[PDB]
RNA sequence: ACACCAACGGCGAAAGCACUCUGCUGGGCCGACACUGACACUGAGAGACGAAAGCUAGGGGAGCGAAUGGGAUUAGAUACCCCAGUAGUCCUAGCCGUAAACGAUGGAUACUAGGCGCUGUGCGUAUCGACCCGUGCAGUGUUGUAGCUAACGCGUUAAGUAUCCCGCCUGGGGAGUACGUUCGCAAGAAUGAAACUCAAAGGAAUUGACGGGGGCCCGCACAAGCGGUGGAGCAUGUGGUUUAAUUCG
């Protein structure tokens, strides 16, 4: 739809799932893929497969729009961090840069209480 | 188990065709160690699969048999509480067992007169990736591949 | 007795003594408390009576009950008690039994999260 | 903007490489470490069993090898 | 609310105090004779401060979150888990005075091995400025001799050897309750019994047994196979009923 040669991915890995957004450097969102819209639910949602083929899902409409090179921004604690990485990849798009934004509180909003399991 | 592993055993060759293969079959074919019996309905068998076609046996073997090797199975763990189907993958020799095993079970359970009749009408289907045999190991790869996320040795 | 429990096999066995049909009617009770909670796990109820003492034996007037349980999955639930009258003895196995039980149901039953 | 870790990828790239430079990145920050320790809250006690913990297993590993 | 710094580090009487900065101020410690000349130590009553929850009045309200509600789980679940979410948490001005307010160790003084450490300063050395070294104090941490202790342990920061002052204890329940007073807006706090009842209640260490605590390892124990039992008929042993007896075990 648009063919944008330069733009960013963003990886949100949480524990639960894990987002990957494609977009481009004046800050807009092209296309979109989450594990839960790729026919996975709650458990395997988290996995480091259903990262891949999430990640995989993007790539396959970001080459489609005919882009290049690429940033990775990675964000949050959970296991595609690394699963993700690799599909973009064998993907066979360049890397620009790979960086963490995993968001840190100087100090800040008390968290939940601990869960007694 | 727990302590000791096993040592290999010599892998025999049946009579007439000199195979390690033909004599797995007969192996696994035999009940009440009637060995006798066994080779006469192996035989048999042989000689129904060249009736029905002119294509060297020996091969159909080989074709019946790459025809239903599962090549991955599941296997129930326990993990964090949580029971999952973690699919393991299978070595050659289990491969081979299993092969040989779906392939004598669906025999056994044919509507036919005879049990060489059996065994070569479904030597015939596997041959061909026609039948239960394959049906089978095909299910076991839809119900591998369907828990692929759980494994995580992956 | 219950039919909840229908599913239930309640065999009383004296052992070396005489059943009546207080000790059934309380027998039914007491271990009808126990089971009749944790029914869907219970199989078989095995109750044996033994007295001693008196003037049968030497010792004391001991009334001995022996109970077992079986579950659908776990085998082996044995209680053991003894007491000054059938009806103490009794009273006392159910509540060993009730323990034992609801320390299986609290096992597997609780989608405990065993991590190992 | 703002980052954290900064890896960036010349081209000679192979993915192994790539993700173990990366994975050794997040090691050195300790982010994911951080934010399995800011999931949940922690009264100060469980903040002193902590540093006493990691500060002393880092320590004793300095100073046995 | 203040990441990294942060440390088995710093100050404080204790409670506690940490993003940065400035201002008003409390102590501490050290070196010099500069001075006074026993002015000391403790403390019944009394006074001040005193975590958090709580309360009165006015603000404030992101996150979290009693109560509360829904969703589950479960025999039940007024709980654990999830989804929401009010007091409260925050500020100003007060009240409350309780905590495992713990070093479970009242204070002061004197005196009795060391080893290894840190913080502050002082001296001599090293250079002529940072170390460096040895040392003098003041505090703070870990091992340990004498000695102490029921053991564990404590050990110049004593639980050692002595002197002085203060508080407290005199078997366990009943009970930190009742009654009465004092304080408090209340919640409550402080002071604190007796009848009655028991021959125990307690501390430290030991051997076991146990643990839905660890670590190691075995067994046809599970897995992987092959064949059975449970269903059908009979054969047979026991229980139950029956019987004059179904001998007893
Ligand atoms: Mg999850
Ligand atoms: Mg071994
Ligand atoms: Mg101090
Ligand atoms: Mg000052
Ligand atoms: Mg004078
Ligand atoms: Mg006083
Ligand atoms: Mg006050
Ligand atoms: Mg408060
Ligand atoms: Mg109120
Ligand atoms: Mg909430
Ligand atoms: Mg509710
Ligand atoms: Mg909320
Ligand atoms: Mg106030
Ligand atoms: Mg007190
Ligand atoms: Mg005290
Ligand atoms: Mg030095
Ligand atoms: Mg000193
Ligand atoms: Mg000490
Ligand atoms: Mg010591
Ligand atoms: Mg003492
Ligand atoms: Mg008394
Ligand atoms: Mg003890
Ligand atoms: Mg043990
Ligand atoms: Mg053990
Ligand atoms: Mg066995
Ligand atoms: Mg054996
Ligand atoms: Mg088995
Ligand atoms: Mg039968
Ligand atoms: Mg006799």
């Amino acid at each position: 739809a648009r063919k944008i040669p330069k733009g960013v991915i963003h990886v949100q890995a949480s524990f639960n799932n894990t987002i990957v957004t494609v977009t481009d450097v004046r800050g807009r969102v092209v296309s979109w893929a989450s594990a839960g819209t790729c026919g996975f639910r709650g458990t395997k949602r988290g996995t480091p497969f259903a990262a891949q083929t999430a990640a995989g899902n993007a790539i396959r409409t970001v080459v489609e729009q005919g882009m290049q090179r690429a940033e990775v921004m990675i964000k949050g604690p959970g296991l595609g961090r690394d699963a993700a990485l690799r599909a973009i990849r064998r993907s066979g798009i360049l890397l620009s840069f790979v960086r963490d934004v995993t968001p840190m509180p100087h100090n800040g909003c008390r968290p939940p209480k601990k869960r007694r399991v | 188990s727990r302590r000791g592993t096993v040592e290999e055993k010599t892998a025999k060759s049946d009579p007439i065709y000199r195979n390690r293969l033909v004599n797995m079959l007969v192996n696994r074919i035999l009940k009440h160690g009637k060995k006798s019996l066994a080779y006469q309905i192996l035989y048999r068998a042989v000689k129904k699969i060249q009736q029905k076609t002119e294509t060297n046996p020996l091969s159909v073997l080989r074709q019946a048999i790459r025809g239903v090797t599962p090549d991955i199975a599941v296997k129930a763990r326990r993990v964090g509480g949580s029971t999952h189907q973690v699919p393991i993958e299978i070595g050659s020799t289990q491969g081979k067992a299993l092969a040989i095993r779906w392939l004598l079970g669906a025999a056994r359970k044919r509507p036919g007169r005879n049990m060489a009749f059996k065994l070569s009408s479904e030597l015939v289907d596997a041959a061909k990736g026609s039948g239960d045999a394959v049906r089978k190991k095909e299910e076991t790869h839809r119900m591998a591949e369907a828990n692929r996320a759980f494994a995580h040795f992956r | 007795w219950d039919g909840p429990l229908s599913s239930v096999k309640l065999i009383l066995q004296g052992r070396n003594l005489e059943v009546s049909d207080n000790v059934r009617s309380h027998v039914e009770d007491k271990v009808g408390k126990s089971v009749a909670k944790h029914s869907h796990l219970v199989r078989e109820v095995d109750v044996r009576l033994s007295a001693r003492g008196g003037d049968l034996s030497k010792g004391p007037k001991l009334r001995r009950c022996e109970v077992t349980l079986f579950t659908k999955r776990h085998g082996v639930i044995r209680a053991e008690e003894d007491a000054e009258s059938l009806y103490s003895s009794i009273d006392l196995v159910s509540s060993i039994i009730q323990r034992k039980l609801r320390k299986i149901k609290d096992k597997v039953s609780d989608h405990g999260r065993h991590m190992k | 903007s703002a980052y954290n870790v900064q890896v960036l990828v010349d081209d000679n790239e192979n993915e192994e490489r790539l993700l173990n430079r990366f994975r050794r990145e997040v090691m050195r920050a300790g982010v994911i470490q951080e934010c399995k320790r800011r999931r949940y809250f922690e009264n100060k006690q469980e903040e002193k069993k902590r540093k006493h913990r990691e500060a002393a297993k880092r320590n004793s590993r300095r100073r046995r090898g």
